[PDB]
């Protein structure tokens, strides 16, 4: 579902099938926030207007879709569509991400606002800023107690100008449960981190 | 066929009924040629239904052979999609698309889809409208932000300094709490000399509740 490549690489996406769907697999392209558009139909038929890098092949069971040289506006998600009397499926989807060199996450921690504690809920924000690759894991510690179920990661799409991600894990407690603990540590490990960074605070 | 145009966003409640239109405007069209594919947030596609050429009435997926009913108004050239017994798993973006038939070896035709509608979002939760809560996030290359923590439904805008600040601003995709409300956080990285020397204010507008709140951040 995910492939990382840079402009000028050639990528080819295979899409196998269970039975024999002959020539009835289509390819669609979807960009974040918009409906799908068809690129190839009938296994190999480029739709009018789509550039000539795109090249569909295969018949019977194994089907491919190639881009001979990637361009900036090529970085989107590609679903193959089976549509037969045997199977009538779409794809998991395959996302082509724009490749860059590893970046170390700039970390930040945010204890609850004074105004928020007046509400009975106490939410702790951690922040990972401008990193590549996306693969990074945060780990919440409260007084050396490891947390797993109150946090909620959410990460952005690759930045238009940095080609980097930013992740924001938010730990939310009740005002009461918040007052029982001293250390609020947010440990993050990344590809571009020589040793895992921890950004703690004592209440 | 040229300009599939869909109705608009609908918030609904579990157990309820939505009816979504697909206009199919412009040149020569066949409203009986529209199908309906559905996309559930964060993941892939599943076709829901089409219309039988030999009968003029709908044909739906096995997973919806229950309470789905697509109807084709040949004169006004629109396709209405009615999904009832709405559940929470039915929250998705619902597309219409014109089917180009290639093989029909049942009573149903299927092949490939060319124009796709712009898509309407059907958010269905047991929750009800609520305005957001803004909580500042103070600084110590220094970051600051705002926490928008409990609102419903999805659409919410975040600005900084009433529109000036657009550099290092982020605003993350919202997450949905087990409670049912949405919370997102927006941060910005700024220099450590403009702390106090420049005041940072974020603007949050939640139109579903006509809630326009601004909360400034100080160290």
């Amino acid at each position: 579902s995910s492939l990382s490549a840079s402009v000028g690489d050639r990528v080819t996406i295979t899409c196998r099938a269970g039975q024999n769907i002959n020539n009835y697999l289509n390819w669609y392209q979807q960009k974040p926030g918009k409906a799908p558009k068809v690129l190839i139909y009938a296994a190999s038929n480029l739709q009018s207007g789509v550039p000539s890098r795109f090249s569909g092949s295969g018949s019977g069971t194994d089907f491919t879709l190639t881009i001979s040289s990637l361009q900036p506006e090529d970085f989107a998600t590609y679903y193959c569509q089976q549509s037969h009397s045997t199977v009538r499926t779409f794809g998991q989807g395959t996302k082509v991400e724009i490749k860059r060199t590893v970046a170390a996450p700039s970390v930040f921690i945010f204890p609850p606002s004074d105004e928020q504690l007046k509400s009975g809920t106490a939410s702790v924000v951690c922040l990972l800023n401008n990193f590549y690759p996306r693969e990074a894991k945060v780990q919440w510690k409260v007084d050396n107690a490891l947390q797993s179920g109150n946090s909620q990661e959410s990460v952005t799409e690759q930045d238009s100008k940095d080609s980097t991600y930013s992740l924001s894990s938010t730990l939310t407690l009740s005002k009461a449960d918040y007052e029982k603990h001293k250390v609020y540590a947010c440990e993050v490990t990344h590809q571009g981190l020589s040793s895992p960074v921890t950004k703690s605070f004592n209440r | 066929q040229v300009q599939l145009v869909q109705s608009g966003a609908e918030v609904k409640k579990p157990g309820s009924s939505v009816k979504v239109s697909c206009k199919a405007s412009g040149g020569s069209f066949s409203s009986n040629a529209i199908s309906w594919v559905r996309q559930a947030p964060g993941q892939g596609l599943e076709w829901m239904g089409g219309i039988n050429p030999v009968l003029g009435i709908g044909n739906y997926a096995e997973k919806f052979q229950g309470r789905v009913t697509i109807t084709a108004d040949n004169p006004t050239s629109t396709s209405y999609l009615e999904l009832r017994s709405l559940r929470s798993e039915d929250t998705a973006v619902y597309y219409c698309a014109t089917l180009h038939p290639r093989l029909c070896r049942g009573g149903t035709c299927w092949g490939w889809f060319d124009p796709w509608g712009q898509g309407t979002l059907v958010t269905v939760s047991s929750a009800s409208t609520k305005g957001p809560s803004v909580f500042p996030l103070a600084p110590s290359t220094a970051a600051l932000g705002c926490l928008v923590k409990d609102y419903f439904p999805e659409p919410v805008t975040v600005s900084w300094n009433s529109g000036a600040l657009t550099s290092g601003v982020h605003t993350f995709p919202a997450v949905l709490q087990s409670s049912g409300l949405y919370s997102l956080s927006s941060v910005v990285t700024v220099p450590s000399s403009s702390l106090g020397t420049q005041t940072y204010i974020c603007n949050v507008n939640h139109k579903p509740s006509n809630t326009k709140v601004d909360k400034r951040v100080e160290p």
